[PDB]
């Protein structure tokens, strides 16, 4: 449902088209940098809410508390009741809008923690085996993690400005094109380990 | 302007650890090879 790169009207744009009465979407905060937002529909009308990022939970300044975006969206998707206005109105979070995906290749995973990236690799993977999720802890941005008796390195992409750059060190116009780079030019570590993305950890079902 | 609704609220762990890239290491592993 999280909508990297969209704005309030065009998150309204998108429910009065693609969806319908109690579809929703997630979106960084345009008034606010760093914070959230989530846009409803309801009665074929839109209503913004603010998502409080304090760096240690989030919340909607107020009620309950989360340690993850997504643990938050979830937790009223399945309690409709709990969002109320001061006027008494309910906002129900039901039908998620899904955005485009960044690349289609399969070894991208999407949501994908890092307890089940290092599960999926650790009991289907190889040296070298690696995949591509998104970051929990960083909405918008994406993980890499590798296989290096078995650990995964977990590196974090960095998207700004619709780029994508690895600790900084090259621009690349898409995930394709710098999960490209890395196979031909490892990175390493600070410990020292060498990632080398020998075989992609594809996905399963398409 | 955008309607940010006034809402009437208020009514063990293990996770993974991340890693940062060294661009010195890479940069000379990488001119390590074409050489």
């Amino acid at each position: 449902w999280f909508h990297p790169n969209i704005t309030g009207v065009e998150a309204e744009n998108l429910l009065l088209t693609r969806g319908v009465d109690g579809s929703f979407l997630a979106r960084p905060s345009k008034s606010n940098p760093g914070d959230f937002t989530l846009s409803v529909r309801r009665n074929g009308a839109v209503t913004h809410i603010k998502i409080q990022n304090t760096g240690d939970y989030y919340d909607l300044y107020g009620g309950e508390k989360f340690a993850t975006l997504a643990e938050l969206v979830q937790y009223y998707m399945e309690h409709h009741g709990q969002l109320k206005e001061k006027n008494g109105d309910v906002i129900e979070l039901k039908y998620p809008l899904n955005c485009a995906d960044p690349t289609s290749e399969r070894w991208f995973h999407g949501h994908l923690s890092g307890k089940e990236a290092e599960k999926l690799l650790t009991e289907k993977g190889k040296h070298g085996s690696f995949l591509v999720r998104e970051s929990q802890s960083h909405p918008g941005d994406f993980v890499l993690s590798v296989r290096t008796k078995s650990k995964v390195t977990h590196v974090m992409i960095r998207c700004q400005e619709l780029k994508y750059d690895v600790g900084g060190g090259e621009r690349f116009d898409s995930l394709t094109d710098l999960v490209e780079h890395y196979k031909k030019n490892p990175m390493v570590e600070t410990l020292g380990t060498v990632l080398q993305l020998k075989q992609p950890l594809n996905t399963t079902r398409i | 302007q955008v309607e940010y609704l006034d809402l009437d609220l208020d009514s063990a762990d293990e996770r993974v650890d991340y890693v940062v890239v060294d661009q010195q290491k890479t940069l000379a592993l990488k001119s390590t090879r074409e050489a």
